[PDB]
């Protein structure tokens, strides 16, 4: 499945029961991909760590955010309304509801 | 581009404590996080090295150096394959089953490599880590692409 | 405004509006307040509540007429999603003291003369943030339950 | 090293020590411009490469050299991984060069068995060593020539396993120049029969 990959011969190699088998050279490729790949290493998956960590810190000091406001707002119509014939007059008829 | 993204300004407003509309080059790794771009802190740290920019010392900023450094990590955002995030966890644990015990997890994540500290570990599990000891990281790194 | 919060005000609305027209006027007011027990209702109550709109009460008049006034009203179930994210382990009604600091520390709104007010008719364990969940109610529906 | 003792004071000669091997392995290597090249006074030496030609090379050397040479009198280097290798036909790179180079620098750290496929090079130390150990004899005795390093007795003995366990005749074909020194081995080689099943 790996060697569906990469813009290598497909030929040059070839597989059976225990072993792939390759020409010259190859598996010297192989390693040298591999090479780059360690310089860049881990240290990919770190950073999306690193960075999704933090990601989460806004959230915190960032999470409540909206959740006051809703909180906020929220009691500010009451103070207004609660005052108001026509929400007074919801309320004793908003029981006789179903 | 504007695509000229004026929301990128005013960002920068929210994460400016002295409204001087000036961020220092500290708080320019979390922001371009904050922005929905996950460069690492090694390459944060080269960046501004690399333009003899010492992170070390008292730093400022404009809006004019922050703007082309988030320009500058926006092409890095094709390193983020979510394929290679699952194989990597699936490597991690034995069995056909998307499960990491919790302390291999929190410390993996705090020792290796890039250290997080625990307080920002436990901040990650909490929720998708139940009293099993078994964090699904199928769903964990589900939710941890959804931020 | 949430389409089932709509169909709470249009059953309000033809409740008030007995004459089943679409308009409320100053009759269907009085006679909905004696119908529900306010014999004395003055005139002049009836005058202020036609005084806060511009033109005749139909449907889409008393909808913004009470959009502009609840301009910050949240259903019962947003306010105790809030309060599940204060209170994350869930069941346990908050510290008085921490909704305090909290109100105050984040934002303007919260700040304390008005944390005064909120523990003044929200009562003791409402005002102290202990309780939970009587006080969602009485911001959806006024007045003791 | 965990297993070496058997040998112990011959390891050095056989095997190196396992960090001079990872010292060695894990190194900074760049494939593109690392070559063997074609060389007039010496037959085969190791260069960078500098340019090209189009068809041309041009390469420094090792000792300090420019030289600008076809494209065929050009060849790649093994990665790092295939420093001392007890195989040469392990090797990615089959060339004249890295076969003579590798020989070359196993050798330069005394060791004188490396095989090259089926073969069991061999190269004249024209001094002592504690391979003919009397240690050694042991631990060869029994082993495939995977679980151990190479050497002659590695063949000697396989040649007697195999001769039991496949019930067919052996044979061992000694062969080199003048000073080679082939008598040396095959004496050698005789003692092993005797002692390891008299």
């Amino acid at each position: 499945k790996l060697l569906g990959g990469g813009d290598v011969d497909h030929t040059q190699y070839a597989f059976g029961h225990t072993k792939v088998f390759f020409k010259a050279g190859l598996l010297g490729l192989l390693e040298e991909m591999r090479d780059d790949k360690l310089a860049e290493i881990i240290t990919a998956t770190q950073a999306r760590c690193r960075g999704f960590l933090m990601r989460v810190e806004y959230r915190a000091m960032v999470e409540r955010r909206e959740s006051i406001f809703c909180i906020q707002y929220n009691v500010r119509s009451f103070m207004n309304v609660k005052h108001w014939p026509w929400m007074k007059l919801f309320f004793k008829i908003k029981p006789l509801l179903k | 581009s504007k695509a000229a993204a004026d929301d990128f300004k005013e960002a920068f407003l929210l994460f400016d404590r002295t409204g001087d509309a000036k961020i220092t080059a500290s708080q320019v790794g979390d922001i371009a996080r904050a922005l929905g771009q996950n460069p690492t802190n090694a390459e944060i740290n080269k960046i501004l090295g690399n333009p003899s920019k010492e992170e070390m010392n008292a730093a400022a900023i404009t809006f004019e150096e922050f703007l082309p450094m988030l320009q500058a990590a926006a092409n890095n955002k094709d390193q983020g394959t979510f394929e290679d995030f699952v194989e990597g966890l699936r490597v991690f644990d034995k069995e056909g089953n998307g499960t990491v015990m919790g302390a291999e997890l929190r410390h993996v994540l705090a020792t290796l490599g890039e250290k997080m500290t625990e307080e920002e570990v436990e901040e990650l599990m909490k929720g998708q880590e139940d009293s099993n000891g078994c964090i699904n990281y199928e769903a964990f790194v589900k939710h941890i692409m959804s931020v | 405004f949430d389409e089932t919060e709509i169909e709470d005000f249009k059953e309000a609305f033809t409740v008030i509006d007995q004459n089943a027209d679409g308009i409320i006027d100053k009759d269907d007011l009085r006679e909905t307040f004696a119908a529900m027990g306010r014999l004395n209702v003055k005139n002049e109550e009836l005058d202020a509540m036609i005084k806060e709109a511009s033109g005749p009460i139909n449907f889409t008049v008393f909808l913004t007429m009470f959009g502009e006034k609840l301009k910050g009203a949240d259903p019962e179930d947003v306010i105790m999603g809030a309060f599940k994210v204060l209170d994350p382990d869930g069941k346990g009604s908050i510290k008085k003291s921490f909704l305090e600091e909290l109100l105050t520390t984040g934002g303007g709104r919260f700040t304390p003369e008005e944390i005064k007010n909120m523990w003044a008719a929200f009562p003791p364990d409402v005002a102290g943030n202990v309780d939970y969940k009587n006080i969602c109610y009485v911001i959806t529906h006024g007045e003791d339950a | 090293d965990a297993e070496m003792a058997a040998f112990g004071e011959a390891a050095p000669y056989l095997r190196k020590s396992e960090k001079e091997r990872i010292e060695a392995q894990n190194k900074p290597f760049d494939a593109k411009s690392s070559v063997f090249v074609v060389h007039p006074k010496q037959s085969f030496v190791k260069g960078t490469i500098q340019s090209k030609e189009g068809g041309k090379v041009t390469v420094k050397t090792e000792g300090g050299e420019t030289l600008t040479v076809k494209e065929d009198q050009v060849f790649s280097m093994n990665p790092p991984k295939y420093d001392k290798i007890e195989d040469m036909a392990m090797m990615t790179h089959l060339h004249e060069p890295a076969v003579l180079y590798n020989l070359k620098e196993r050798y330069a750290a005394w060791m004188i068995y490396t095989y090259s496929g089926l073969f069991c090079v061999t190269v004249n130390p024209y001094k002592w060593l504690p391979v003919y150990n009397p240690k050694v004899v042991l631990a060869y005795r029994g082993k495939k020539r995977q679980e151990a390093p190479p050497h002659i007795f590695s063949i000697s003995d396989n040649a007697y396993q195999f001769m039991l366990t496949d019930r067919e005749n052996q044979s061992i074909l000694i062969t080199g120049e003048s000073g080679a020194g082939k008598t040396v081995n095959t004496k050698r080689v005789i003692q092993y029969f005797a002692t390891i099943a008299a």
